[PDB]
């Protein structure tokens, strides 16, 4: 984090001398380290709560800007104020000072303040308005609208499916039966090892363990070349549920009908084989044995 | 209504205080000489052309154009009496401008231009001679090496050395700072450029530095002193013309 | 109820709009009336409900607007406690939603605008522009006189209706007079008067004490009384008067005693009548004669 | 709290002083430490109450401040005035000075003022609202309300007496009790304190004992000169019964109505005071304290 050192006085008539410059986009980093001095000696504000007072341009009232300082040493007259989102909101040339008050409850008793120092905030890429779709915007405005389209879009889709479900589902005595069956039909097509069978020939005389994984947009399988896919190095990896069947030097791997893929069979130097069809890759990992041949089961 | 003191764009802060704030009716109109600097040259001309013997940096004086006005002639006289008392100083004073708040000049009031004895609204100018023509920024404490973009070579303010070996031999390639028979085994050495030398806590001027040591060292944009023998903390202020 | 009338746009950013200041702990219900505009012309939000949305300062809150005109595009927002939370420049906007499937879905929303929240710190009894110590002491003294005076008079009226208007005047008047009579005859030194002649040229201090059944004054001889050595010792209130070598000691009517006058060999004299003893102790002088005043 | 050290002269202009700068919303913090000088030497304002005098702006005629200074050292000529809400009313340049005055009753005995000085009030985030001065209105309304009490009080009492007139006539037949109550009031007016109150000012911080004596024809009080009276040296000396009340450096001596004597108040330079009216003398003797001023109580 960045620190800004200032030695502020309460007696010396400075008024404007003592410059501190920050910029818009500086969440919790840029902090002001101040030394309070009265008549050439450090001032003890023991019992008084320090406050960052900011006199912002075109945003004045009775409480223009006041924030309590959390990090401070009243015994030596030192404080550390980290600039908040409110502090950085006012892009331009502003005036600020530090107040110290011994508030009882509602009404105050003693409140002494330091001389005014210049508090200037430079614009950022985020504060500067930019032209989009023949309209002027700021980052925060578009980010709010886009996130609103995502939030309301999903709520609108969740309700679309739910409402369309109750038309077929609840409004019919035998329509529930239809809907339930489609759901079961899909779970069996995706989670149960059914309609897909693959044969793996090996060197071992025993029963080697086979692990199957399915993933799209893997390394060097993307449509528009290397690192052209939405998720670099492979998308989502799905652990394929398998039902293993064994014969002499042959492994019959039964998989759900959704993982059915007819592509190029690539054999790697060890106990690993791939089935690649454009972006979709089906991986076969075999332990304690070496794959010699791989092919889809035929009857 | 409110009688608020007006501070102009190019106001002058003499000894931390604004004159326009000090004296009611006073206003700084223009400040000249700070934006452009002239150099002094020693030339040894020959048959063809001429070689430069020495380049000097003359102490510059900044001209301050002001306007003091008051309806009452008696008060006006009293206002000047206060102005003079404040300006006329025996020692150098820190000067900062409202338009260039980052830097600080160090000068003294020199001469004032002729002032009219009528109207009751007088516009004049006075000059402030700066012994050091450079304006200095904030004070910075950097460990071992200076990597900041320095426009002009800077003379340091304090050099805090912390030994680790037998003797001290600070070098950057051009300047060599020597200290034979130094306090070995982690002992702080202060080399205050704007005063004298220190050893640990006590002032030691006679013994601290060796005969062939340097105290006229200047920091460039890429000055490196970093060594396994000592841990140096450089204290300098950015100087600009 | 203070009102702020402004015009909001959905296309152009809201920044050139008027400055809106709102008090924090305001008694009056602060309201903002806004004219919705799409491309500089009013927009009909018929079927849609406006929503006041505040940004994080965390501080994200959505509030439904009750007062709104869907045909003309004029909505009236009431400054709530959540809206008047953060002191300073607050950013907010209005969004128009339609509930479909038990959840509100946004159709279109106005561009964000800034509103400043002012603090209500200084109390209603404000300090006067001019302050005068002399005038604030003169008021103090005058108000004290008029208050202390009224209290003294109100005490007088109250004590009158307590006797006259309240019970029965006749009886009460006699009762208290007899009570005052009893007090002045026991506490005030007026009724009885005694003279003490002395050797001093000055005014010696005289202290009078009254006691019954003292040593050697009991009815049935020595140590025959109820309390040995004397009963209760009463300090007799006195109002002294002086002449040359004469002290005139005045005593209440209850302390009247005409008995045997005994002069001791010092600054002490006694008046004994059976058991009751009246003692006269005199400082820095010797009593020469003692007798009851008769003129 | 913040201290502003300045030296103020009564005989010289205060132009060479530094910039006295203080913030608008500071409550009880901004203390002005002033050294008073007269012809180069420090001024002893012993027995004179310092006053902060703030002059109003000539344009509006508002912002006058007359304040009693609490902390001050008269012997060395120093004072510490803490800025007030009225002092810090106007943001900007302000014209003020100090007054030192002696007061007895309500009239001023002596007053001296320091030369006017200038101080600047800095803008704060807070701006205290000030109501237009109404000293005259507050005084008139208090006077009108009090006179309304007079008018209505007389009317309410007149109706009360007249309604109870029949009871008040049949209260005492002839005057048996009235003659007994007249005899009793003669005792209360002579032997107890009733309606004669005398004030004795002293130097002591505690409660000094006071002894009062009444005598006629003392030395130098006789009508036909020295030794012209019937009893040389003085008549009968009466010990006056007293009811002592105490305040800071004030003794309220209550005495019976018969001892009422309004004459010449003679103060001997010790713990003795006399009230002489022709031949009649009322002596006031005080223990462990010196009498400074003696007068009959007035409210």
């Amino acid at each position: 984090m960045t620190e800004h050192f200032i030695t502020l006085s309460t007696t010396e008539p400075n008024n404007n001398i003592g410059i501190v410059k920050l910029r818009h986009a500086d969440v919790n980093s840029q902090a002001i380290v101040a030394q309070i001095v009265e008549n050439g000696q450090p001032k003890n504000f023991e019992g008084l709560q320090p406050f960052f007072c900011l006199m912002a341009q075109e945003a004045t009232g009775q409480g223009v800007s006041e924030e309590s300082v959390v990090s401070f040493d009243a015994k030596n007259g030192t404080l550390k104020y980290v600039a908040s989102d409110n502090a950085l909101q006012f892009v331009g040339r502003n005036e600020a000072y530090f107040s110290f008050r011994k508030q009882e409850g509602g009404r105050w008793i003693e409140q002494f303040s330091t001389r005014t120092f210049h508090y200037i905030v430079e614009k950022s890429i985020y504060s500067q308005p930019f032209k989009d779709s023949n309209y002027w915007w700021t980052f925060k405005e578009l980010y709010r609208i886009f996130n609103k389209y995502i939030e309301d879009g999903k709520k609108s889709w969740e309700q679309f499916v739910e409402a369309n479900r109750e038309i077929l589902e609840s409004i019919d005595p035998g329509g529930v039966l239809l809907a339930k069956v489609i759901d079961i039909e899909k779970i069996v097509n995706e989670k149960v090892p059914a309609g897909f069978k693959f044969v793996l020939e090996h060197d071992s005389e025993y029963q080697p363990e086979v692990k199957v994984t399915s993933y799209k947009n893997a390394i060097g399988t993307e449509t528009d070349g290397f690192d052209s896919g939405p998720v670099f190095g492979g998308g989502t990896i799905y652990n394929v549920p398998v039902s293993l069947s064994y014969d002499r030097q042959k492994v019959y791997v039964e998989m759900p009908k959704s993982y059915t893929l007819a592509g190029d069979i690539i054999l790697i130097d060890d106990g690993t084989l791939l089935v690649i069809k454009e972006t979709q890759v089906l991986c076969f990992k075999m332990s304690d044995a070496k794959i010699t041949k791989g092919y889809v089961f035929v009857a | 209504y409110r009688n608020l003191p007006f501070i102009p764009t190019s106001a002058m802060s003499y000894d931390g205080a604004w004159l326009e704030e000090l004296i009611e009716g006073y206003q700084t109109l223009a400040v000249e000489g700070r934006e452009m600097y002239s150099l002094s040259f020693e030339t040894q001309d020959m048959q063809v052309g001429g070689v430069i013997t020495n380049v000097k940096y003359p102490p510059r004086e900044l001209t301050i154009k002001y306007k003091l006005e008051d309806r009452d002639p008696r008060v006006l006289q009293e206002k000047f009496d206060t102005l003079k008392a404040f300006l006329i100083r025996q020692e150098d004073v820190p000067i900062i401008f409202n338009d260039d708040l980052e830097y600080t000049f160090y000068g003294r009031f020199k001469t004032a231009d002729n002032v009219a004895g009528d109207t009751n609204s007088i516009i004049s100018s006075f000059t402030v001679l700066c012994s050091d023509p450079f304006k200095h920024g904030k004070i910075q404490s950097v460990k071992n090496k200076v990597i900041e973009v320095l426009p002009y070579p800077v003379k340091p303010d304090k050099l805090s050395f912390k030994l680790l070996t037998e003797g001290l031999l600070a070098t950057d390639g051009n300047y060599r700072l020597k200290s034979s028979q130094a306090k070995k085994g982690d002992f702080l050495e202060f080399d205050f450029q704007t005063g004298d030398t220190f050893l640990n806590g006590k002032v030691n001027n006679n013994l601290l530095d060796l005969d062939s040591d340097f105290k006229n060292i200047r920091l460039t944009t890429g000055t490196d002193f970093s060594s396994s023998n000592y841990e140096l903390t450089i204290q300098y202020r950015k100087a600009v013309l």
